[PDB]
């Protein structure tokens, strides 16, 4: 073979040249935590949460966009890599709004997940916050874009997936707005996959909203027959009552995604 | 703003009303159905919309610790108030 | 042939005698007539769920097994409270301790027959309720004390109101001894009832005054102390005979040792905080809750999921008034228990009531199921 | 650091032996006793004239439950679920979905008052303070059901007891 | 392959223990049935016993019918000495409860229960 | 200087605590000896006993006994000596020097799982 | 000797005290559980899970509930192995099916695919 | 009122005879405390 | 607080103790029902700078446990601990 | 790590961590794992077939001296082929210490009972058989101590429900409690809490 041999936090792994710090610590089973990055989308490398320390180097390392090389020892646990993340996730938590409790994605959010996981568990904040202006994208997406931590997973999602190129940034800096800069109604056959894709509740589902909360909801495996692919989905349900479906990954019909009808 | 039903019972703030024919009115019957006459989205469209003169207005529902979380509000759009997603209070820039 | 009678559940406890006329050959307790599944339900729910499921196990000694659990769980957390926390902790665990002796030996008096010192101490009873009821809303089961410290600081005015219960409450015991302990009546029905020898008695796995009756020189908040009882300064009362008599002036002195710890933690409370600073752990403040991201996420993730207690297996055993009262809790990993058995002192006491009530009579055995304080909620779970 | 209960020996020269003769024949202690007992027959008993006289609470007194509003009418409840999740009975049931101007409410919010264990972990949940325990403890029924409460019933609560839950609340706010 | 056993070493010395615990429960029946005051004949009290032996018939492991035999010596213990209730003797006839469904057709029409 | 009681309820008072304690570890080493030499038991019994029973051929106060055996009452040294000998006659049957039964299975301690 | 040799298969049925309506009728899915696609976390689908088939649930005349009957409606069981799951529902007669673990491919990522000369894969904005 | 009581006995009510349409005057209640006086009677604060 | 000296003093021969002094029933002595409001404290950790949350994590600091002995010279015999030190009997009152 | 973080007490850990090296090498014949954790507690993995020599060993041993049982326990993991943990918690007053010692069997393995070395075992195990099920041989009075008399299943088991399998009321036809299937008029809703983020790198278990 030529696989190069590298390490993470000490232990040998032998991975083929290309594959980044992140899937070499997945070939371990260590999940180095994201927030753009998205294993179907392109790499992004554009929120910083994946920062790690690789020894000897002095700087922390984009994981998601840096090929290893042969050698390192990618210190997932290090000291600097925690202070990469808590500093990275008091920047996103700096104009995120107080929304949890009127959020549909709380108790699903990636945001609230690894701010327990890898964040400081408080606040250095002493200013006021950013408040964007709504968009509205069809009756399908609800878009509350003062969550939105600006991930770019829409946009790779709706240029490469969806193939639709009507999703983008307008502005700059701090007021970078995602969006499609006119009323716009942005209705694909795979429109309702951004749903998934976004970390946060900026995009969340417009019938399924304020109905259920995820800890309650019963998940129950089951197969879409609304055309014949055969998709493999999730119908969550709550108190004898059906609330949402999802996707499931099948590697082979439906990656992890499917269509609007089916959703 | 409570209405009433052709039965003659009464309807709820979320529309609750048991049908003509539902045998589950007969738990009133020779009691009262216990519904709340301040239905609080009639209420909440009484309030003024507060006329401000910045383009992000802070809302913590009044009273500092004992509102809601203090969100923040675009007022971009001069078609629409900007609603507090807690309290239901609205606002407006006034330009 | 010989007698065999069922004295049935009209606690509770169905008891089984073989007796041989007036002496009692075999003692039976059969239990479980408050059998709950506490243990159970407590596997399915989080750590601050299962939190108040220890106020109602004794039910007379509340925040003592809420002290023990939120130990076992700040134990495989490997966080501690702050030290006004621990003080508070050991302030209302001996107040706890007041509550649990007067139930004890008032209820010990009024089976036996002597009614009236119940109602004497029941009022000193209801005033350290209104206390609890102060402290945290609650009467009985305050669930106040909880992993990471309490949950709530002390209202103004409180520490000066226990101030002038325990300036009054010696007067009390000294009645209360005045009615009972010269009383020849007491003594008659104390004295020669239920020796229980040392050896036999670590052998049962008795605990507290129950060894302690016997001579035993162990307490556990002096041998393996817990939240501030080394910075406390209190006597041990030991017993000379094993008797029901021992073990009632045992728990006469252990009430005035509350009273000298209660004494020293009034004028030993620090200033600070009374939860763990840890916001991942205990939750923030209500006004930093509804100010800060950060807190208002930590708010919503241990109000809905809870903190995860990292993977171990524990045995927290304090010192309640019953004796060595344990919590075995054992966590997977997620933030709710794995597994959470529950040793409670009545238990181990119950099982040795055959050995104790052997060769008494049946008026006896009122007396030997008074000496054991037991509370069939720790017993049967 | 430690003390012996009950090891004392009694003394045997002829006046303390006497003196325990005369405990014995006189009945000296049962005479204290009784002395005792009617110490206690001329103090005043600690007994108040309830219904008409109340035992003493605090503002932290966890009774029945009650659903505030905001001063504007709106209800402060949001539809979070936190109070059903951290609910150590399951007592609390809530179903929502968005009303006629879009807010997020609820359309069901029931306690089953035979659930619950009154601990307040739902107001100390509460992100908005919408969910109380007020002060209220006397409202026995005398049916199962009527301890079944809708959300109608506890915002009625609310309504009939807000002018306390709110000086309640001020009072108390300060320690959480 | 090879368990540590209970009290049996094969199938017989358990065929011996099942043996003797139906010939105490087949003497105790009839006290069973006198100082609880069941309404049950003792015929019947009978055929309920064979009926919770032969439920147990296709068992083929030493070591479950020996769990078997402790357990019915546990609620014969519970029978003979009077800690069971009249409630707890009756438990063994579902008599309040409805008769169950068995053909294809009426668990058609009562639910969806298979 | 005849100890009245030990304090310890069921637990008579020994007249002769000396003589008792050498005849019992003389006894726990006789018994002791029967087992083979490569058991750890016997070398740290014997190491046990021998440093307890210096101690008690060192000296003739009971009490200054007591304060440097490190075992509470003498009474209840006597007791624990008795123990220890009832302990050495059962590890002669049990034979517990041997090694290990039976391995585990493979994830029978693993936790969490 | 004091060890019995037993070469029948392991069964527990008749000991566990479950009634054989919920035996012989209940169907026993061994699974490793999906990945919440509102999450990117793989924390859940470490451990095989036994679950049930859902029985009726309905609505309470009273309160509106969901009513149910259904004694194993709540009963997850967590497993390290397939083969721990699949033996534990054989030794207790529950019929089963076993759905296999579904890994997610490895993939090859190039941040440079992103600004190609000549292939279709640059992409349009970033 | 009446502060030579003791804590308990101090504060005191005499309910109406008739309140809501109901005779009260053998049937007191204790529900009839309306919540504005339920702090001053249950001791919740010392401001009536 | 109200008996008449008559009734006081056949009180207080009756008890034999001084029971005025120390009165079970609560009179003016308690604390007020309304109180001045709180400032609570805030804790160590509201720190603006050196609070980073990997120099004061507990939960992360925990370690799986230590296998001493697994199956995959003249060393002194050990006990779990030192004897327990024999406890002092007490100066205040030893009833001695 | 001083005001929020439990300080470590290294002195107990050395010294449990001796002991253990001490109970492993005097009884190699039924210690399978010692292990000690990160808050200094000490646990001696055993074999079942020498619960007796081991406990009689901490109970009688001078250096040992663990005279005290406070609490006899199992755990069900149903990942295992012995799918019950016993584990027995002693206290030594002289040497003011607790020892942790498990063992292990399956639904038809019986544990030999410890009533001959600690007589408080004499309910303990036997709510063990009530509540798991493991049987204990040679017991006294091996019998059901918490659960309703005619109860079938043990409850502790983690393929047993929350609930039961039946209920009881009181019906008036036969004048009498009677046991019904169960039926609840709200089900207990299970609530699926766990984060799919690692807390615990330290605990993290390899891949396959
Ligand atoms: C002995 C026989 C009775 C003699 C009178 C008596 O002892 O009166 C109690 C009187 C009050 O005793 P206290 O314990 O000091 O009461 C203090 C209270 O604060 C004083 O009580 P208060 O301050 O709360 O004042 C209110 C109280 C005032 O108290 C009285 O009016 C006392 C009762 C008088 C009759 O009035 C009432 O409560 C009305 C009671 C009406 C019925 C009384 C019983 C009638 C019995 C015959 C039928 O006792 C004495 O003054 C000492 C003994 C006098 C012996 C008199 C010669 C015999
Ligand atoms: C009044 C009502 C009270 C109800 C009494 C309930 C007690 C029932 C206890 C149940 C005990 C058992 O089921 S143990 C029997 C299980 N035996 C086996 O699995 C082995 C097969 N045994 C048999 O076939 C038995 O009929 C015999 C008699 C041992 C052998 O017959 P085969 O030969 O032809
Ligand atoms: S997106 Fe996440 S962090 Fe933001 S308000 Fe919603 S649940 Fe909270
Ligand atoms: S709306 Fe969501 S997916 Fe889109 S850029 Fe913002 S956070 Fe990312
Ligand atoms: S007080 Fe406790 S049990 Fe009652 S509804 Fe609130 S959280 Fe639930
Ligand atoms: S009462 Fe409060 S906690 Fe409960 S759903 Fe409403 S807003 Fe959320
Ligand atoms: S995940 Fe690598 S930077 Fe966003
Ligand atoms: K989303
Ligand atoms: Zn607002």
């Amino acid at each position: 073979s030529n696989l190069i041999e590298v390490f993470v936090d000490g232990q040998s792994v032998m991975v083929e040249p290309g594959t980044t710090v992140l899937q070499a610590c997945e070939k371990v089973g260590m999940q180095i935590p994201r927030f753009c990055y998205h294993e179907r989308l392109s790499v992004a490398g554009n929120c910083r949460m994946c920062l790690v320390e690789i020894e000897k180097a002095p700087k922390v390392v984009a994981a998601c966009a840096m090929p290893v090389m042969k050698g390192w020892n990618i210190l997932t646990n290090s000291e600097k890599t925690k202070k990469a993340r808590e500093g990275v996730m008091e920047f996103l938590l700096a104009n995120h709004p107080l929304d949890c409790p009127i959020c549909d994605q709380g108790g699903e959010c990636d945001l609230q997940d690894q701010s327990m996981m890898f964040g400081s568990d408080r606040s250095r904040f002493l200013e006021g916050k950013r408040a964007v202006e709504d968009k509205n994208i069809g009756p399908l997406v609800k878009t509350i874009m003062t969550r939105c931590i600006q991930c770019t997973r829409c946009i790779r999602f709706a240029s490469e997936i969806a193939g639709v190129d009507d999703l983008g940034t307008t502005g700059r800096g701090n007021d970078m707005q995602v969006g499609t800069y006119i009323e716009k109604m942005f209705m694909s056959e795979l429109s309702g996959n951004i749903i998934d894709i976004c970390p946060v509740g900026a995009l969340t589902s417009k019938p399924y909203a304020f109905t259920a909360r995820p800890w309650e909801t019963r998940k129950t495996e089951s197969i879409d027959v609304m055309d014949a692919v055969g998709s493999n989905i999730v119908v969550s349900t709550r108190t004898g009552e059906v609330m949402r479906i999802l996707p499931r990954m099948h590697e082979d019909i439906n990656e992890e995604w499917i269509s609007d009808k089916t959703r | 703003g409570v209405r009433t039903s052709p039965t003659g019972e009464k309807v709820t703030h979320t529309g609750q009303v048991y049908d003509d024919e539902d045998y589950r009115r007969v738990r009133f019957v020779g009691r009262q159905k216990e519904v709340n006459e301040n239905f609080a989205i009639d209420l909440i469209a009484e309030q003024p919309v507060s006329q401000v003169g910045s383009r992000v207005i802070s809302c913590d529902g009044g009273g500092g610790a004992l509102g809601h979380p203090r969100v923040y509000i675009n007022l971009d759009k001069e078609t629409k108030t900007g609603t507090c997603g807690y309290c239901g209070l609205q606002f407006r820039q006034q330009h | 042939s010989n007698l065999t009678l069922n004295f049935g559940p009209q606690g509770v406890l169905r008891l089984v005698m073989e007796l041989s006329g007036e002496m009692v050959r075999k003692c039976d307790p059969h239990i479980g007539l408050l059998h709950r599944g506490t243990e159970k339900l407590i596997e399915y729910k989080t750590y601050l769920q299962a939190l108040p499921y220890f106020d109602r196990l004794d039910y007379v000694s509340m925040m003592c097994n809420e002290q023990a659990y939120s130990l076992a769980v700040e134990k495989l957390l490997n966080i501690q409270p702050p030290p006004r926390a621990q003080w508070i902790r050991v302030l209302f665990g001996e107040i706890t301790r007041l509550l649990n002796h007067i139930m004890a030996v008032t209820t010990h008096a009024l089976d036996i027959g002597a009614m009236t010192p119940f109602f004497w101490m029941f009022e000193e009873r209801e005033k350290m309720f209104e206390f609890y009821e102060r402290v945290s809303g609650a009467r009985m089961h305050a669930a106040y004390v909880r992993p990471g410290g309490v949950h709530q600081d002390l209202p103004l005015g409180l520490m000066d109101d226990i101030y002038e219960f325990s300036k009054n409450f010696s007067l009390r015991i000294d009645e209360l001894e005045e009615m009972l302990t010269n009383n020849r009546i007491w003594r008659n029905r104390t004295v020669d009832i239920g020796v229980v020898t040392a050896e036999d008695a670590l052998n049962y796995g008795f605990s507290g005054v129950m060894l302690r009756g016997s001579g035993i020189q162990w307490d556990l908040r002096k041998t393996q102390p817990y939240d501030v009882y080394d910075q406390v300064e209190f006597d041990v009362p030991i017993g000379s005979r094993g008797d029901c008599y021992d073990r009632y002036l045992c728990r006469v002195e252990e009430m005035r040792q509350s009273i000298r710890i209660i004494s020293q933690c009034l004028n030993k409370m620090p200033p600070g905080e009374i939860k763990v600073d840890d916001a991942k752990v205990s939750p923030p403040k209500r006004a930093e809750m509804k100010t800060s991201m950060e807190s208002l996420i930590h708010h919503f993730k241990l109000y809905t999921e809870g903190y995860q207690v990292p993977p171990g297996a524990t045995y927290t055993a304090i010192e309640a008034p019953k004796g060595e009262f344990g919590v075995y809790l054992v966590s997977d990993g997620s933030s709710r228990p794995y597994r959470c058995k529950i040793k409670a002192p009545g238990f181990a006491h119950l099982a040795g009531l055959d050995k104790m009530s052997k060769g008494h009579m049946l008026a006896d055995v009122v007396a030997i199921i008074g000496t054991q304080d037991i509370v069939f909620g720790e017993v049967d779970r | 650091t430690y003390k012996y209960v009950n090891l004392r020996e009694p003394s045997m020269d002829m006046k303390s032996v006497t003196d325990r003769a005369a405990q014995t024949l006189l009945w000296t202690e049962l005479i204290r006793g009784l002395g005792m007992t009617l110490s206690y027959l001329f103090r005043e008993p600690a007994t108040i004239n309830y219904p008409f006289e109340k035992g003493p609470l605090s503002p932290r007194f966890r009774g029945e439950h009650a659903l505030r509003r905001y001063p504007s009418g709106e209800e402060r409840c949001i539809a979070c679920k936190l109070c059903e999740a951290v609910c150590p009975a399951q007592a609390i049931t809530i179903e929502a979905e968005p009303r006629a101007d879009g807010s997020r409410r609820t359309t069901r919010y029931d306690i089953d008052m035979t659930k619950c264990i009154y601990c307040g972990f739902c107001q100390e949940a509460c992100p908005v303070d919408a969910i109380v325990e007020g002060p209220n403890f006397e409202f026995s029924t005398e049916t199962h059901e009527e301890l079944l409460y809708n959300k109608e019933k506890l915002l009625n609560n609310g309504d009939k007891w807000e002018a306390e839950i709110a000086a309640n609340i001020q009072a108390d706010y300060l320690y959480r | 392959t090879s368990v540590k056993p209970i009290f049996s070493r094969d199938m017989n010395e358990a065929k011996r223990r099942v043996r003797e615990l139906y010939r105490a429960w087949y003497r105790e029946v009839p006290n069973t049935v006198h100082l609880f005051q069941l309404d049950i004949s003792v015929k019947q009290g009978r055929d309920k016993v064979r009926e919770m032996f032969k439920k147990n018939a296709h068992v083929t492991d030493p070591r479950v019918v020996d769990l078997l035999v402790i357990k019915g010596k546990m609620e014969l213990e519970e029978t003979i000495n009077v800690w069971k209730q009249r409630t707890h003797v009756m438990r063994f006839f579902h008599e309040t409860e409805a008769p169950r469904p068995k053909d294809f057709l009426s668990k058609f029409y009562v639910g969806h229960d298979p | 200087l005849l100890k009245k009681t030990t304090g310890l309820v069921g637990l008579a008072v020994c007249e002769t605590p000396h003589e008792r304690l050498k005849i019992l570890y003389t006894k726990i080493l006789d018994v002791l000896g029967h087992i083979p030499k490569n058991a750890a038991y016997r070398k740290y019994t014997e190491q046990i006993t021998n440093e307890k029973l210096s101690i008690v051929k060192a000296e003739p106060d009971v009490k200054k006994l007591e304060e440097q055996l490190q075992g509470g009452q003498i009474e209840e040294v006597i007791l624990q000596a008795e123990n220890e000998l009832s302990l050495a006659r059962k590890m002669i049957q049990w034979k517990p020097w041997e090694p290990l039964v039976e391995e585990p299975p493979a994830s029978q301690w693993k936790w969490p799982i | 000797t004091q060890l019995i040799t037993v070469d029948e298969k392991l069964d527990i049925t008749t000991l566990t005290g479950v009634p054989e309506e919920h035996i012989k009728t209940r169907k026993a899915r061994i699974f490793v559980p999906a990945r919440n696609n509102m999450q990117s976390g793989v924390n859940n689908t470490k451990k095989w899970k036994m679950e049930f088939d859902t029985r009726e649930r309905w609505e309470n005349p009273l309160m509106g509930w969901a009513s149910t009957a259904d004694p194993l409606s709540n009963l997850v069981l967590t497993f390290s192995t397939k083969e721990d799951a699949i033996a534990f529902a054989e030794k207790n007669g529950w019929s089963y099916d076993v759905e296999e673990r579904k890994v997610p491919k490895p993939k090859s990522k190039s941040y440079g695919a992103n600004f190609s000369w000549n292939k279709r894969t640059r992409v349009s904005t970033k | 009122e009446d502060n030579k009581q003791f804590f308990g006995r101090h504060r005191w009510v005499i309910y109406t005879t008739e309140m809501n349409g109901k005779n009260t005057f053998w049937d007191v209640d204790g529900s009839m405390v309306p919540p504005e006086w339920h702090r001053w009677l249950h001791c919740m604060t010392d401001d009536p | 607080a109200s008996a008449t000296r008559l009734i006081q003093g056949l009180r207080n021969w009756a008890s034999g103790r001084d029971l005025q002094a120390k009165l079970q029933l609560r009179y003016q002595e308690i604390s007020k029902r309304t109180q001045p409001p709180p400032k609570l404290p805030v804790g160590p950790s509201h720190r603006l700078s050196n609070n980073y949350y990997c120099a004061r994590d507990g939960r992360r600091e925990a370690m799986p446990p230590s296998i001493v002995m697994s199956s995959q010279s003249e060393k002194k015999a050990v006990s779990p601990a030192p004897p327990i030190k024999r406890w002092e009997l007490s100066q205040d009152e030893p009833y001695l | 790590t001083r005001p929020t973080v439990r300080p470590r007490n290294d002195v107990a850990h050395k010294q449990l961590s001796a002991f253990g090296e001490y109970v492993a090498e005097i009884l190699p014949k039924y210690v399978q794992q010692v292990q000690v954790s990160c808050f200094s507690e000490l646990e001696i993995c055993i074999h079942p077939d020498g619960v007796i020599p081991v406990l009689t060993f901490l109970r009688d041993h001078s250096n040992a001296q663990f005279k005290s049982l406070a609490d006899l326990t199992a755990v069900d993991i149903p990942t295992r082929q012995n799918r019950f943990e016993i584990v027995y918690n002693l206290l030594s007053l002289r040497f003011n210490s607790r020892i942790r010692v498990k063992t292990y069997t399956d639904e038809l393995t019986p544990v030999e009972s410890s009533v001959s070395v600690y007589k408080a075992a004499n309910w303990y195990e036997r709510e063990i058989w009530d509540m798991f099920g493991v049987f204990f041989a040679n017991h006294p009075d091996l019998r059901r101590i918490l659960t309703d008399y005619g109860f079938e299943g043990h409850p502790f088991r983690k393929d047993f429900p929350l609930s039961g399998y039946v209920e009881l009321r009181y019906d008036d036809e036969v004048k009498r409690v009677v046991a019904e299937p169960v039926e609840l008029a709200q089900e207990f809703r299970k609530f699926d809490l766990n984060s799919p983020w690692e807390a615990f790198p330290a605990y993290r278990q390899p891949p396959e």
